[PDB]
RNA sequence: AGUACCGUGAGGGAAAGGUGAAAAGAACCCCGGGAGGGGAGUGAAAUAGAGCCUGAAACCGUGGGCUUACAAGCAGUCACGGCCCCGCAAGGGGUUGUGGCGUGCCUAUUGAAGCAUGAGCCGGCGACUCACGGUCGUGGGCGAGCUUAAGCCGUUGAGGC
RNA sequence: GUGAGGGCGCGAGCGAUAACGUCCGCGUCCGAGCGCGGGAACAACCGAGACCGCCAGCUAAGGCCCCCAAGUCUGGGCUAA
RNA sequence: GGCGGUAGGGGAGCGUUCCCGAUGCCGAUGAAGGCCGACCCGCGAGGGCGGCUGGAGGUAAGGGAAGUGCGAAUGCCGGCA
């Protein structure tokens, strides 16, 4: 409401463009020594266990 | 052959779940399952629950084998919004718009 | 006897709205921005129409000029010989002979050579 | 309907530059740069002849010029209007002198920049011995 | 804008508000507000010159007559208000029903007859009006009714 | 045999019998008309006078009929002036036949 | 519904209608905590499944065709070409690479693209009327005449006096 | 309907033989011809009054070396900034 | 042969709601409306035809009466950005 005010309604084209890098990035998982379940790297896991 | 599964009226912003959906866009059932299992988002919970049931329908209603189905396509849709009030300085009221979502997940048979 | 706005407006809109379908963002979705777009375009057509003539006029002359120029002479020289030899024949357009049947163009050039003197 | 040209092979050209008036030369270089000299002209396609100039430094110029002529190089910075006399150019990279000339004569259009590529300039002579070398004056 | 429940108070001060500018909601530009120039009740009639009134009635009866449909009648065997009788008469009169008829008679029993009959319209002797006349294909009236018709115009 | 011909104010070459489209003309539906207007030929018919003397290009009027309806429309600003005029040009389907010069 | 709500108070004052011929309004099973879906069953129809007939626009979305990271623009228009798509062909449609040309709409003004006004976008509401009298034109009746007013008789969308 | 007019050339007052200054007059364009060509762009300067079409043709102003259509035209002089 | 045009005046027409035409006619072999169109006719506003939706109304020719066409009013109500 104060000095900071947008001049024009950002075109729906520019909006989407802005959100370019906005996309997500899939998590990282690897097979584990116990089951075949995919544990996150450098981590234990429920219903799996560990050692030492 | 394909098996749909939509979760209408879900308290959550489409934009937020859209991210979740786009992750499993055209992926193996198991492949997707793992993504949802460890992905760090609230939209995960929902996209998962629906995607899951989608398989249930594929099997028990469309003679599709779990071990051979992927994500032919999937998308989320924007539903009716819950407008609310918001007390503001100098006595101003503004409408906070808690939108909702219609998560449409569909599967399909692989190849031959 | 009330007269509901009924259907008229919407139809008038969607009517023009489609004539402009294909433009930019709101410029081809908002009933009205499209109109404005069409307003200008409508005029563009009329001017560009008389332009379409001017276009080919010179366009041809470019070909022609460089054509007889290859035989060694000016376009002004070229034409003068023709207009003097009394031959509307090669209307600027059909001077494209420089591409189709160049020999024909040659003789026309030759005729122009002896035309002047 | 007016002739509709198609794909044409690049006709290279070898042009001198000794004792040649900077302008009088660049003109033709530009004229021929685009296929404006070939009766089968067409602005749309851009099919000009690959023009290569040799003996750049040799170029002649009239009056004060060498001492008069001034070139303008403005960087986006305050007081970056750095300007260079003609002579200096002939000292540093002389090839420019003709380049910027022809450059300023090719159409301002983006395909004109594409025609700028069809323009190779050195001073030796000795060009990149490729193939074509149709000498001209 | 007058007869509308809305108040007469001003909605905004019309100053340093940032809003448009209005008085009460009764303003036409207030969806629901008073109609702008809505038609109020009023008569649509006037006083058409008597001469014309008759002149028409004349040319009217004269037209359908000129074409050849003005059948003057008298013999009405229709003892009572029993449609059957009328259609039985009309049948033997030349009214198979292929032409709409305007029945002008003094007898109120003859009314009853063609009263319900769809392809016919009953009417009083004085009831002669240029509309119903030029509204049918055939005109058939009681001779006695043709007398009172001669009274207004003969 | 490139034989030029001017008609309807505009001229153009003529292939030995081919489908052409020219300005509307006053001729029967499927008849044949001659266009003495001829310029040049296939073996260099130098057009002595503006139009070649003894020569003629004859074609068969394949008929008439209007064409694409172009749409003209004027508009000047800051002034309530707007015009929307529809227009379409008629023509004849002159099917080229004989090109005897 | 003078309700909700707003105002100490007098007072102000909303929004909000529709499944389907019939409720036959969806038994049972499947995923799911539920909501919700999926299959089955109902119906002529379920994109008639429950603020459910029709269901437009702005607006958000998914798949496809065309296009784009050496580009400078009121966004279009004219031409050429390439891609894709309908037709036997000629032809046509969708898209835009390059070249040409090009200062938005309304208002207000001597004068605006204007760094003057108004407009986020869409859809719906919105502004020259009616009565009496006057005046000029006009169609028709009648003519040195023309015409009725209130009302009365009649009718029940008949006229006449 | 209009009763703010404006620029321009010319003839005058005021001004300072100032002002995209101002006040009358004669005419002109703009207004309302921001439609087109020229003038780099540009309401009024030069050309010229757009009923619509056309991938025809001469010309106007201006222009005819390259961006740019069309002469590096022809002949004779001047000017080295 | 005239046909740029604001304020203006004048002329012709299109579409919307209802009325007579109607005890009629079109209509579930599909009404009104919605969606699409490169076809058809008209200078045009519009009119027509074809496919799709839709599910019960609609209304010629020729006439009549108007709550009769919106892009703007920091206009109004709603919906969405
Ligand atoms: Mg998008
Ligand atoms: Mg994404
Ligand atoms: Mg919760
Ligand atoms: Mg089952
Ligand atoms: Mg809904
Ligand atoms: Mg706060
Ligand atoms: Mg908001
Ligand atoms: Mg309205
Ligand atoms: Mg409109
Ligand atoms: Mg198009
Ligand atoms: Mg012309
Ligand atoms: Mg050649
Ligand atoms: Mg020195
Ligand atoms: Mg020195
Ligand atoms: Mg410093
Ligand atoms: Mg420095
Ligand atoms: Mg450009
Ligand atoms: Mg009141
Ligand atoms: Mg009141
Ligand atoms: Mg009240
Ligand atoms: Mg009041
Ligand atoms: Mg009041
Ligand atoms: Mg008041
Ligand atoms: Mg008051
Ligand atoms: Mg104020
Ligand atoms: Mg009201
Ligand atoms: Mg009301
Ligand atoms: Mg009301
Ligand atoms: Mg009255
Ligand atoms: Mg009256
Ligand atoms: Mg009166
Ligand atoms: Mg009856
Ligand atoms: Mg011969
Ligand atoms: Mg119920
Ligand atoms: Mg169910
Ligand atoms: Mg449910
Ligand atoms: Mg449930
Ligand atoms: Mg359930
Ligand atoms: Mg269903
Ligand atoms: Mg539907
Ligand atoms: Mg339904
Ligand atoms: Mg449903
Ligand atoms: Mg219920
Ligand atoms: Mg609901
Ligand atoms: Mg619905
Ligand atoms: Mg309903
Ligand atoms: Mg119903
Ligand atoms: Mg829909
Ligand atoms: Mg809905
Ligand atoms: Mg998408
Ligand atoms: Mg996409
Ligand atoms: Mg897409
Ligand atoms: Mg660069
Ligand atoms: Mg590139
Ligand atoms: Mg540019
Ligand atoms: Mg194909
Ligand atoms: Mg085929
Ligand atoms: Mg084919
Ligand atoms: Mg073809
Ligand atoms: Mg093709
Ligand atoms: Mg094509
Ligand atoms: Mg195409
Ligand atoms: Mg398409
Ligand atoms: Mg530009
Ligand atoms: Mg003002
Ligand atoms: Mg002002
Ligand atoms: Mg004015
Ligand atoms: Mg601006
Ligand atoms: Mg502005
Ligand atoms: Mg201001
Ligand atoms: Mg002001
Ligand atoms: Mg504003
Ligand atoms: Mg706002
Ligand atoms: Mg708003
Ligand atoms: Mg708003
Ligand atoms: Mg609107
Ligand atoms: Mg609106
Ligand atoms: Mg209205
Ligand atoms: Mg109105
Ligand atoms: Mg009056
Ligand atoms: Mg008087
Ligand atoms: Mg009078
Ligand atoms: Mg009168
Ligand atoms: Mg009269
Ligand atoms: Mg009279
Ligand atoms: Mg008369
Ligand atoms: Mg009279
Ligand atoms: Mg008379
Ligand atoms: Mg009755
Ligand atoms: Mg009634
Ligand atoms: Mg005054
Ligand atoms: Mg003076
Ligand atoms: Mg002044
Ligand atoms: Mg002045
Ligand atoms: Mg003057
Ligand atoms: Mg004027
Ligand atoms: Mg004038
Ligand atoms: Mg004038
Ligand atoms: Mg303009
Ligand atoms: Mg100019
Ligand atoms: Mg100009
Ligand atoms: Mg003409
Ligand atoms: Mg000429
Ligand atoms: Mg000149
Ligand atoms: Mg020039
Ligand atoms: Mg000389
Ligand atoms: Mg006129
Ligand atoms: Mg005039
Ligand atoms: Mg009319
Ligand atoms: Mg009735
Ligand atoms: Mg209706
Ligand atoms: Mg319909
Ligand atoms: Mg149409
Ligand atoms: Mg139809
Ligand atoms: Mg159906
Ligand atoms: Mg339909
Ligand atoms: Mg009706
Ligand atoms: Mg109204
Ligand atoms: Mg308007
Ligand atoms: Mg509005
Ligand atoms: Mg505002
Ligand atoms: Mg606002
Ligand atoms: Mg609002």
């Amino acid at each position: 409401a104060k000095h900071p005010v947008p001049k024009k309604k950002t075109s729906k084209a520019r909006r989407d463009a802005r959100r370019s890098h906005h996309a997500l990035t899939p998590p990282i998982l690897v097979p584990c020594p116990e089951c075949k379940a995919m544990k996150p790297p450098h981590t234990v896991c429920p219903e799996c266990g560990y050692y030492a | 052959m394909e098996a749909k599964a939509i979760a209408r009226y879900v308290r959550i912003s489409p934009r937020k779940v859209r991210l979740v959906v786009d992750l499993i866009r055209g992926k193996s059932l198991e492949e997707a399952r793992n993504i949802l299992r460890y992905t760090n988002k609230r939209g995960a919970y929902f996209v998962a629950k629906v995607l899951e049931s989608a398989a249930a329908n594929a099997v028990n209603n469309h003679d599709m084998l779990e071990d051979r189905l992927y994500v032919k396509a999937a998308y989320v849709d924007e539903g009716p919004a819950l407008k609310r009030v918001l007390p503001r300085a100098r006595g101003r009221a503004d409408i906070i718009k808690k939108r909702t979502s219609h998560i449409t997940v569909i599967l399909g048979e692989k190849h031959g | 006897p009330r007269a509901k706005t009924g259907v008229v407006r919407r139809r008038k809109h969607k009517k023009i709205l489609k004539l402009a379908k294909g433009y930019w963002g709101l410029r081809s979705k908002s009933f009205r921005k499209a109109r404005e777009t069409l307003f200008a375009a409508g005029n563009y057509a009329y001017a560009h129409r008389k332009r379409r003539k001017r276009d080919f006029r010179r366009l041809w002359i470019v070909r022609i000029n460089a054509a007889c120029r290859q035989h060694g002479l000016n376009y002004s020289t070229f034409i003068h010989g023709l207009k003097k030899a009394g031959i509307e024949v090669d209307r600027k357009n059909l001077a494209d002979l420089a591409v189709r049947e160049p020999q024909v163009f040659a003789e026309l050039v030759e005729r122009a050579k002896a035309a002047q003197g | 309907k007016t002739y509709v040209p198609k794909q044409v092979e690049p006709r290279w050209v070898l042009i001198d530059a000794e004792g040649k008036t900077l302008g009088r030369l660049a003109t033709k270089i530009a004229t021929l740069l685009r296929g404006k000299h070939r009766p089968d002209w067409t602005p749309n396609v851009a099919m000009g002849d690959f023009v290569v100039v040799v003996n750049a430094d040799k170029i002649r110029v009239t009056g004060k010029k060498l001492e008069q002529k001034i070139y303008t190089r403005y960087s986006g910075y305050p007081g970056g209007l750095k300007k260079i006399p003609l002579e200096k150019m002939l000292a540093t990279h002389p090839e420019r002198v003709l380049e910027h000339a022809v450059k300023g004569m090719l159409p301002k259009g983006p395909l004109g920049r594409r025609l700028f590529k069809r323009l190779k300039v050195y001073a030796g002579p000795d060009h990149p011995h490729q193939a074509q070398r149709p000498e001209k004056l | 804008r007058g007869e509308v429940a809305y108040s007469g108070r001003k909605i905004w001060p019309q100053k340093h508000t940032g809003r448009a500018r209005h008085g009460d909601i009764g303003a036409p530009i207030f969806v629901g507000g008073g109609v702008v120039f809505g038609p109020k009740p009023r008569d649509y009639s006037y006083t058409l010159p008597k001469k014309v009134r008759k002149k028409g009635l004349a040319m009217a009866v004269a037209d359908r007559a000129r074409e050849g449909k003005l059948l003057l009648v008298e013999a009405f065997a229709g003892v009572n208000g029993k449609t059957k009788e009328f259609l039985a008469w009309a049948k033997e009169a030349g009214l198979d029903g292929s032409e709409s008829v305007l029945l002008v008679t003094g007898n109120e029993l003859v009314r009853r007859a063609a009263r319900n009959l769809p392809w016919v319209v009953t009417l009083a002797p004085e009831g002669l009006n240029v509309y119903d006349i030029v509204r049918t294909e055939r005109l058939v009236m009681d001779l006695d009714a043709w007398e009172v018709f001669q009274n207004r115009i003969g | 045999m490139f034989a030029i011909v001017k008609t309807g104010g505009k001229q153009y070459r003529v292939e030995p019998g081919l489908k052409l489209r020219v300005e509307k003309l006053d001729a029967e539906p499927g008849a044949t008309v001659e266009l003495p207007v001829l310029l040049l030929g296939g073996e260099k018919t130098v057009v002595g006078t503006p139009v070649v003397e003894g020569a003629s290009v004859v074609a068969e009027v394949l008929g008439h009929g209007r064409g694409k309806k172009i749409l003209v429309s004027k508009f000047k600003a800051k002034v309530q002036y707007r015009r929307k005029k529809g227009h379409r040009q008629p023509y004849t389907e002159l099917l080229i036949k004989e090109i005897r010069g």
